[PDB]
């Protein structure tokens, strides 16, 4: 009952029944102050656009091992048409600033086992890792469509061919998964809980992002203990998540991408 | 006692939580993060078989160049780039042997220990020679993103670095020490730099080598003179910004 | 008693730009009186404020201050400056001048056009910039999109258009190798509104001078020196 | 942090540090 | 007057740690605002506080986050872990990876322990922690003996347990060449006091995860260099 | 907004005036003329082959003479003068590859860039030796307009130089730095000096070179004992006049 | 422009810059 | 060495000292603090084990 | 002893010399 | 005699000198 949360945003509602509390990454939120970089008037406060967006992330099966992970980058994920006012008013304009609160969702039952850690980073790489080829902008920026293995994360991954790879160890996009704790997140235990919620503030290297060159924030998804279960139990679990962008900022209107 | 780790926080106890103690905490500051930074490491080697009285040419003998990045992260000539760019990973100088030195410059003690994603200091630089030959050289220093200027000498027999309004040092003499230190103050048109990657490109048609920020350094410095000569970094007032994973270690 | 002393290991180092100033072998000598002179200035921004000319191609690639306009509207712009200090075309303005010797700026930057055409001569300029991201406005439809000024000719012979400050970080570069997010900042495109119209008897072609400055809150910081090269 | 002389610094501090302003 | 000075014998010598600045050879120059920041820490304490991973191995010597448990109380301690930031089952953990840059350590340790089985998995464990001199714990009657608390699943997951700081010593070595009595100090053994319990539907075999973290009393001191390798 | 460049002045505007809008400047003042030349930069070089202990005699060898004239602007042995005077032109030093270095010696970030007419300041000047080979030198500076004074020893073994009332300076030595700094008041009885051209005659009869001014200069250096020496120019409390153009740069 | 040395120049003033003087 | 033509004794953020040419006196001198983990050191014996 | 200098020490007290603690 | 500095010694007087001291 105190586990029950209903968070309004727009016109949209989540709703969860087994949540743990809401953390807030650097205890932090977006307070969508105008980037002091821009003399331009920045478009704000649109109520289409401070809403959540849901979309379905992935299908939870027993070969997952921990550390698996699937990476959702920002705000690319909902830079398509699915993300609505949002979106369309973010393909015009040349800056954007936002922070995000997001619920992850997924359901098992109190006789399935297993937990997922879901977390949020700021610069994580978000590359494809299953070749050699340097990313494009239409491949470093996409939501993963199949769980990541983890093996080849750890001392980085070279865009460099396999023979190369043998003299290169270590590459800066490297992350030792076993300390992905220390990121802002939350742990989705079966038995425990079917949401997550976090919130982050705006971070960056500068006031306000050029989005159309980087992915700052990365939602992600990661098993921590496989998922089990005993012949008979529903065998479909999946994972879904609402993202939303906390008060976004708009500057540099022009006409649209792509 | 009990916990909810999934809460993504729980407490942190001393022994007087569940047992009959007491806390046992002193007073200590050295783990501060301007502290430990505070201090210098060996972060880049350069060497020069120019005289000072010439004109500097971009030069590279056995993965050592004549000028280099300044910046703690892995720096070298990137696909025939005329001076060295941040690399985006670190490769071995030897071909075979799969053991260290590296043909990439960086600060490993820095490389080895970020625990943060962004990061804020002014830098001090040392520079010294690797050998007890009298001293005779001139080192430009250049502001992050300014231009190189590897232009020719205006005048004749004169050190083409010195030729600038740029900071620029010059030490010659059996009077000195052999060395050099400066402190430059952060000049990055970003606000913080990126520690250790840039999820994004750095220009509008996304060609750049992905995974690099554009204008992450803290300048360049160009030497001209006769030596090899090692550098040290000191992160002065430095600030960091956002916990992040420390680079993994093999497992014992 | 003597003092003890740790000598640092820079000993002997000439550091061009110490803060500090070194010994005097001539004082007690007066600076030649000047109280009589005019035109002091203290601060180089004053430069950069002043409009200067921008460097226009000529139909025989020739450089001239200012572009051409007549009774049509054409589909593409005029014009286009690429926002950088580093811009060919305002290679020679004083802002450029000044802001090779400096690594940053910040700040408006005013683009002055001065329509040099006859009295009796009418239109109407569309003046836009477009911030980078999307690349360059291809069409009219798209150069509106973005931030502009409709410019009317009449009694008032120019137009004071600023390029508002729209940046990612806090200072821009003044200057690169490759273009990068910090150092090239869009585009500034002048379109034909309406086309220039006119009675008879009047020269079909008009001529609108072209100047950039810095504009009221512009600034630039951290004195370098530009790659040199050979006057010619 | 790593600073402990007690005479005050030869350099002005807007010399010897780079200057913190704030943009807001 | 000139001064008269006394040249130490260390003239010229370089100092990584003198606590002294140097020459500023650019000043007067503002650090680009970051005031819109958010995120900053100061001490690197706060990193080791955060419970991060310990390393387990797998049946097949593959490292993993956590052990198993099932229904049955084996004779032996589930899994044991030597207090030492030099153990090499927390070598990744961001505590060891701090305190791999640091002298010594003193203070509490939190071993946290998360169950991940189902919902109708039942069961106790005995989390121990004993002092060194009489050698590691060879039976459940001897791990009792020491520091000892017994964890009950149910509604809340997870169990924080406190190694409290027990010395001979104000302070203990990080890491070491040879063990010795101030940098290894005993060992954190987890017994099945009951057995896993639970009813039919429900895989045998339950997975707890375990972190490990700096307590509230914990501190780290004298920074220094960790002996290098070669990342792989 | 509208305007009219006629009246030769239009107003600085920011993007309030025109657009929804704030100025949006930040407290800068590194472009301050007077810390702008607050710097040295390289302005000349000397070469001498003649000991300390002999008599100084004017020579030129592949462009470089034995002692200078103080100022930044292009100066060089003109028309077979004794000693360097203010030129109104750079010429190569070689015939034929029509790139630098030049023969005249000037201090090129003054020359290519000073958007004024009339200056003032005093000068901070720094002479280094090119090699590291002890220092065993002897420099005398003349005020602007000064007698030279180039005459014989009036002692035998002394160095000719050193045998004047004017200013001098004496450095040799194992413990010396091999370089030499000071700064010297503005001399010119002119109470400004013209930054880059003069539009007058020197004299009476308007026979001089036209274009250079009578005494505008901060003085001579003369130096004696082996080596080739690199010049440096610094502007203390520099002060500049009028607004006027800057060397043009090739269109890109 | 390019001076902060909080201590006091060890040369006067007089010695250290030239005397500015007004003819009027 | 992590890098080419350096010393590998600087390649720290342990305290090092470097001293060089012919401007230096031949020698070096610093102090360091107490840094065992013990209160107090043995003189001569200590009566035990490690 | 052993330390007659008229002159307070450059470096802090802190930096100098260890920093005496009681546990009690 | 022959000591002509103003400023005081840097080594305290109990070192700079010997102690002076009368046995009664």
């Amino acid at each position: 009952s105190d586990r029950v949360s209903s968070d309004t945003a727009g016109n949209t509602a989540t709703n969860t029944q087994s949540t743990v509390g809401r953390l807030f990454g650097f205890g932090q939120r977006h307070k969508g102050k105008h980037p002091a970089s821009c003399a331009d008037t920045a478009t704000d406060k649109v109520l289409a656009a401070e809403r959540y967006y849901t979309i379905k992330l992935a299908s939870w099966t027993k070969t997952q091992e921990s550390f698996d992970h699937i990476r959702v980058p920002l705000p690319h994920a909902l830079a398509g048409e699915n993300g609505g006012v949002f979106s369309s008013t973010l393909r015009r304009h040349y800056l954007c600033k936002c922070g995000w609160r997001i619920q992850v969702q997924c359901n098992a039952s109190q006789f399935h086992a297993g937990s997922l850690l879901v977390f949020m980073a700021p610069e994580f790489d978000t590359s494809n890792h299953s070749t050699e080829v340097e990313p494009r902008a239409d491949t470093a920026f996409k939501v993963d469509a199949n769980w990541q293995k983890h093996a080849q994360i750890l001392t980085g991954h070279a865009y460099v061919n396999t023979t190369t790879k043998v003299n290169v160890p270590l590459a800066l996009n490297h992350q030792n998964f076993w300390q992905w704790t220390t990121y802002p997140h939350q742990i989705l235990n079966l038995r425990t809980n079917t949401t997550c919620d976090l919130e982050v503030p705006y971070v960056n290297v500068c006031p306000t992002s050029s989005w159309t060159q980087h992915a700052n924030w990365t939602l992600v998804i990661a098993v921590l203990t496989p998922l089990q279960y005993s012949q008979g139990s529903a065998t479909t679990i999946e994972i879904t998540a609402s993202i939303q962008p906390v008060k976004p900022v708009f500057n540099g209107l022009r006409h649209t991408v792509v | 006692g009990v916990d909810n780790a999934e809460k993504g926080k729980v407490s942190d106890d001393n022994a007087s939580t569940d047992f009959v103690a007491e806390p046992v905490k002193l007073p200590e500051n050295q783990t501060r993060v301007s502290f430990f930074y505070d201090r210098s490491t060996l972060s880049s080697v350069l060497q020069s078989t120019s005289d000072v009285s010439s004109k500097f040419t971009p030069s590279t003998a056995k993965n050592l160049q004549n000028s280099i990045l300044l910046t703690p992260l892995p720096s070298d000539i990137v696909n025939n780039s005329v001076l060295p760019e941040q690399e985006r990973w670190i490769s071995f100088a030897s071909p075979t042997t799969q053991k260290p030195p590296y043909k990439t410059k960086q600060d490993w003690n820095f490389i080895m220990f970020s625990p943060f994603t962004y990061y804020k200091c002014d830098l001090e630089v040392t520079l010294s020679k690797n050998d007890r030959e009298t001293i005779s050289s001139v080192v430009r220093y250049v502001p992050c993103g300014a231009p190189s200027d590897l232009s020719d000498q205006t005048m004749p027999q004169t050190p083409s670095l010195a030729d600038t309004r740029d900071p620029h040092m010059w030490v010659v003499g059996q009077g000195t020490t052999n060395q050099i230190s400066f402190v430059i103050p952060y000049t990055s048109p970003l606000s913080v730099l990126p520690s250790v990657w840039f999820n994004g490109f750095s220009n509008f048609d996304n060609s750049s080598r992905f995974g690099v920020a554009p204008n992450a350094d803290f300048g360049r410095l160009l030497l001209q003179g006769q030596g090899t000569f090692s550098v040290h970094y000191r992160y002065k007032k430095m600030r960091v910004f956002c916990p992040r994973p420390t680079v993994f270690i093999p497992w014992p | 008693s003597p003092f003890p002393v740790t000598v640092r290991e820079h000993a002997g180092t000439f550091f061009s730009t110490t803060p500090d100033t070194t010994v005097p072998v001539y004082g007690n000598t007066i600076s030649t009186p000047f109280d009589y002179m005019c035109g002091e200035f203290t601060d180089l921004l004053s430069l950069c404020k002043i409009p200067t000319f921008l460097g226009n191609l000529d139909s025989n690639k020739k450089r001239i201050p200012y572009f051409s306009a007549t009774n049509s509207t054409p589909a593409t712009p005029l014009v286009t400056y690429q926002v950088t200090l580093s811009c060919s075309c305002m290679a020679n303005s004083m802002l450029a001048a000044v802001a090779r010797n400096f690594n940053q700026y910040r700040g408006s930057l005013n683009y002055l056009f001065v329509f040099t055409g006859s009295a009796m001569t009418k239109g109407k300029f569309l003046i836009s910039y477009t911030p980078p991201g999307a690349g360059e406005p291809k069409t009219l439809d798209q150069a509106m999109q973005a931030t502009y000024a409709i410019w009317d000719l009449g009694l008032n012979s120019s137009y004071n258009f600023t390029v508002p400050f729209i940046s990612p970080t806090h200072y821009r570069q003044t200057s690169y190798n490759t273009p990068t997010i910090t150092s090239v900042d869009g585009w500034l495109t002048v379109w034909q509104l309406t086309p220039l119209t006119y009675p008879l008897g009047v020269p079909n072609d008009s001529h609108i001078l072209t100047l950039v400055s810095g504009g009221d809150d512009f600034t630039l910081r951290m004195p370098v020196t530009f790659t040199k090269y050979v006057p010619q | 942090g790593n600073e402990g002389v007690i005479i005050n610094n030869y350099y002005s501090n807007q010399y010897q540090n780079s200057i913190d302003l704030s943009a807001n």
